[PDB]
């Protein structure tokens, strides 16, 4: 049988446009969507279908075929109750804290089950041409589609059953299903883990399921990246300002921070180019300061309820940093992400960023990213490599936000 | 007595919870009545429409105008409202310059379109009608569609959709033959000699006679160039219908509209084509009929529009085994134009950029955003990006790149000498600068009476303040910035508490919507060396406290 699907409550399914392709990818995905509808996974619909959303074709990690990769982000957003109340997968806390965790894409296992039939309009998607020639080619899905985020949730109970023997006989491995893929964590020598692995790709082997990061992530290796402060023989005016400054919005995330010291020596109106000796109560003020800004963050903490936010800043020389928090100053994680241009560099950061986010909380955040949206819209797929797609906004801050975070 | 196609029907629904139009018939005249039951009946001898009776209970009312002819009209509104959304039809319209040139080519029109396919059986009673009868005494002659009404929301698209399905064994049959489908059109090219094309356009109107769909025959079809959607297609070339440019000593509002879409139909193929200063001319509030008499630059704008037009220009059609090239030229203030080609200089197309992106820019950022605007645009046309050729040094391009705080990413180009070049007319210093004056800025405006103040202090012991009056916050941050400048040497050392102020100047604009960072920018050219710097407002530092309780006074506490 299938698991029947609702839309959010006077929520009408997606009518999102076709960004325009090259021809080398719509060439591809019309290789691809002619050998899907061969085996049934999709079927050719008429105009009574007013939905779409937007595909994409891209390579994965090292391989070098084409893959179809669809933007269902709008989709999951309107039936959010579905897979996330109705049908939640809950997110091990424990797997953040292994040595070692491999990520295996298990999106194949989904094109074995059949969609419900009402549901399937939803899932319309457009092979557009070029110059506006031919219509575009219209297809919906027959089975659990990759990159909704509705298949894993009805995946679920046929996913226990696959992955039963092997839990049972490694329970200290965490396993974690995140939409097409699969997180496995284990604290064992890297031997060991990858000979585990590979004993894992046989058990989803025999339910027909073949096979910016290394091979493994180390996430107990992911450690703050704190706001650092300068070191110097000799202060001059210039120097302090830029010291204050940077101090004053430390304080709005940390507590205990103090400039009035430091401010002292600052006082009538000098010039820029002026030396100023330290008096022992500053220097005292800025290793209190210092001391500070190891330490993490007390009172801030991770709510389940609340939507994930990432801010990015090209810092130059190939280096990013970011933060992710969900109020603003309550960092939750920040971290530095480094070395091809610019758009390429960004949607590594992006995805490195992004898987982060799944293993520590089972969610994706919402990126604020520092560049022009047609820019972004027309190069992104080119470096995609991720099965999934984060939501992102753009934004340009030209504050001294940069010369913050190092 | 036209085919009606024995294609499937497209299932058909109304919006969930609505139920079909019943919509009253308003009494008309005998005349009206008399020619709607001749063309109903007509219609009825076809298999067009059906007669029903009161068991339907639905209704759409239908009306009759006239020359000799008479036309039935039926006012779909209300079912109009109540049918589901389609998919739409063309998402764009190609693009001439896109079209890959072809030894023969026919356009064939579908007679009557819509009424030769048939609406789904389950669907039909919602499109009753009913004829009344004369001073609405008896009961009226009731009908409803069996066909794809006119008018009606789903027509468009279930047409273009069942052109598609009858087409498709033809296209497996003959994929050499390109078949573009626009509204009734279809646009067919092939590369065979002219017998053997005349052949397959026969086959091809068989293949559409026995799916119900007529075509015109050889003897009336158009032949080229063909006009079509504002455009010349000729046999190796295109271009845009003729521009007739209305001479005239007064000129309407309507007259520069009509004037302003005219050039920018042209500026697709005529290369350098402005329309800047005549678009001047139309912000502000202007009813269609009012006469604006045109500024020394909109003639002289004009004038030179008229220029590129006197000689007739065409673009050549794509060819698919080479690469696009494609060229922009700074033109003035704001606008940009662009020339692309595959052999120098055999244009395909032209255009034009001119957009304010944000408040305050410059000419590398205009370029950029020029360069992803044509970028788009290719990959529509023609799936593909071409290499640039821009008037911009690979070093300045680098500098800029490198530096600013956005990502940015210029696809394969070459710098080419053909001035003005972009560049950077200042840079900001990375350090304070030894010898040279330090000015602390501020500026505070009271928001109950919009008075400010504007003002620095400096280490040299100089003090100034100078009174603005309708006024906000950032307009005064700005004013102190100017002031410096204005009072320093060639070298200076600026001090702010403005980030507002520091994001704008930081980002080298070189034009500006403000007056005043227009002014800002004069001045920061004419400096040698401007070291510019942030500190926070009160926290009691040094210059900027000084200046801080100086702008205040009067103003704000
Ligand atoms: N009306 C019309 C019309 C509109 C469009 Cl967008 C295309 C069209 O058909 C064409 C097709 Br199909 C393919 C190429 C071109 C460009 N023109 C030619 O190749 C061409 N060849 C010859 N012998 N005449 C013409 Cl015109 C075509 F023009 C015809
Ligand atoms: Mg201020
Ligand atoms: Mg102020
Ligand atoms: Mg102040």
């Amino acid at each position: 049988e299938t698991v029947p699907v609702k839309l959010k409550p006077g929520m009408d399914g997606p009518k999102v446009k076709q960004w325009p392709l090259t021809e080398e990818k719509i060439k591809a995905l019309v290789e691809i969507c002619t050998e899907m509808e061969k085996e049934g996974k999709i079927s050719k619909i008429g105009p009574e279908n007013p939905y779409n959303t937007p595909v994409f074709a891209i390579k994965k990690k090292d391989s070098t075929k084409w893959r179809k990769l669809v933007d269902f982000r709008e989709l999951n957003k309107r039936t959010q109750d579905f897979w996330e109340v109705q049908l939640g997968i809950p997110h091990p806390a424990g797997l953040k804290k292994k040595k070692s965790v491999t990520v295996l894409d298990v999106g194949d296992a989904y094109f074995s089950v059949p969609l419900d039939e009402d549901f399937r309009k939803y899932t319309a998607f457009t092979i557009p041409s070029i110059n506006n020639e031919t219509p575009g080619i219209r297809y919906q899905y027959n089975v659990l589609p990759q990159g909704w985020k509705g298949s894993p949730a009805i995946f679920q109970s046929s996913m226990t059953k696959i992955l039963e023997p092997f839990r049972k006989q490694n329970p200290d491995i965490v396993i974690y299903q995140y939409m097409d893929d699969l997180y496995v964590g284990s604290d064992l020598e890297i031997g060991q883990h990858r000979t585990k692995i590979e004993e894992l790709r046989q058990h989803l082997l025999r339910w027909g399921l073949t096979t910016w990061m290394g091979y493994e992530l180390h996430p107990d290796k992911w450690t703050v990246q704190p706001i650092v402060l300068p070191e110097k023989d000799s202060w001059t005016v210039n120097d302090i300002q830029k010291l204050v400054g940077k101090l004053n919005w430390a304080s709005q995330i940390y507590p205990g921070i103090k400039v009035r010291q430091l401010c002292k020596l600052l006082r009538g109106t000098k010039a820029l180019t002026e030396v100023i000796p330290l008096t022992e109560e500053a220097e005292l003020e800025l290793a209190e300061n210092r001391e500070i800004l190891k330490e993490p963050v007390h009172g801030v903490y991770y709510d389940p309820s609340k939507d994930l936010i990432a801010e990015i800043q090209k810092q130059g020389q190939g280096q990013w940093t970011y933060q992710i928090y969900q109020e603003p100053f309550k960092n939750l994680k920040t971290g530095k992400y480094a070395r091809t241009n610019d758009v390429k560099q960004l949607t590594e950061a992006v995805q490195k960023i992004t898987t982060e986010s799944i293993v520590i909380w089972g969610k994706t955040p919402k990126f604020k990213l520092p560049i022009q949206k047609e820019t972004w819209e027309t190069w992104w797929t080119e470096y995609w490599q991720a099965t999934w797609i984060p939501e992102w906004e753009f934004v340009n801050t030209p504050p001294l936000v940069k010369l913050w975070y190092q | 007595n036209s085919p009606i196609s024995p294609i499937e029907t497209v299932p058909v629904k109304l919006k969930p919870g609505m139920d079909g139009p019943k919509v009253k018939q308003w009494p008309l005249t005998e005349e009206k009545i008399k020619a709607l039951v001749e063309i109903c009946t007509e219609m009825e001898k076809e298999g067009k429409i059906s007669k029903i009776g009161p068991e339907n209970p639905y209704n759409t009312p239908v009306f009759a105008i006239k020359s000799t002819k008479w036309r039935k009209l039926v006012d779909f509104r209300e079912l109009n409202k109540r049918t589901q959304d389609f998919w739409e039809v063309q998402l764009g319209i190609p693009h001439p310059a896109g079209l890959k040139k072809k030894k023969s080519v026919t356009v064939l029109d579908v007679g009557d379109a819509y009424f030769s396919v048939p609406l789904d059986e389950d669907f039909r009673k919602y499109t009753a009608f009913t004829i009344p009868s004369i001073n609405n005494e008896t009961p009226g002659i009731r009908y409803q569609y069996n066909v794809l009404p006119q008018g009606w929301k789903g027509s468009p698209a279930i047409f273009q959709s069942s052109m598609t399905k009858i087409l498709e064994p033809f296209r497996k049959q003959n994929p050499d033959i390109v078949i573009y489908q626009y509204m009734d059109d279809l646009l067919v090219g092939s590369d065979l000699e002219i017998g053997q094309h005349r052949t397959k356009i026969e086959e091809l109107r068989q293949h559409l006679l026995r799916w119900g769909l007529t075509t015109p025959d050889k003897k009336h079809q158009k032949e080229p160039p063909f006009l079509w959607m504002g455009y010349e297609l000729h046999p190796d070339k295109w271009t845009v219908q003729p521009i007739v440019l209305p001479e005239k000593d007064s000129w309407t509002v309507n007259d520069i509209q009509k004037l302003v879409g005219k050039l920018n139909w042209a500026s697709q193929i005529y290369p350098g084509i402005k329309v800047r200063q005549l678009c001047k001319l139309l912000r502000g509030t202007k009813a269609l009929t009012e006469v604006i008499p045109l500024t020394e630059e909109a003639e002289l704008e004009l004038a030179e529009n008229r220029e590129i037009l006197k000689e007739p220009v065409h673009g050549v059609y794509y060819d698919p085994s080479k690469d696009l090239i494609a060229e922009i030229q700074k033109q003035g203030q704001g606008q940009w134009t662009y020339q692309i080609y595959q052999e120098p200089f055999k244009n395909l197309k032209t255009g034009k950029y001119a957009r304010m992106r944000g408040a305050h820019t410059n000419d590398v950022k205009q370029l950029t955003e020029a360069v992803q605007k044509i970028t788009t645009e290719s990959i529509v046309i023609w799936g593909k990006t071409p290499k640039f050729k821009l008037p911009i040094q690979k070093e300045t391009w680098e500098t800029w790149w490198t530096e600013y705080w956005q990502a940015t990413w210029i696809p394969e180009w070459e710098f080419v000498n053909t001035p003005p070049l972009v560049k950077l007319w200042y840079q900001l210093e990375k350090e304070p600068i030894v010898g040279a004056e330090t000015f602390y800025v501020d500026g505070a405006a009271n928001r109950e009476t919009k008075l400010g103040k504007a003002g620095y202090v400096t280490n040299r012991g100089r003090q100034k303040v100078v009174t603005l009056t309708d006024t906000t916050n950032q307009k005064t941050e700005l004013q102190a910035i100017y002031l410096a400048l204005q009072d320093s040497g060639l070298e200076v050392n600026i001090v702010t508490d403005s980030q507002y102020a520091l994001g704008i100047i930081q980002a080298q604009p070189d034009q500006s919507e403000s007056e005043l960072v227009n002014q800002i920018i004069e001045q920061l050219i004419k400096k040698e060396k401007v070291y510019l710097a942030w500190v926070p407002a009160h926290k009691g530092i040094g210059g900027n406290e000084q200046v801080d309780k100086l702008v205040s006074a009067g103003i704000r506490k």
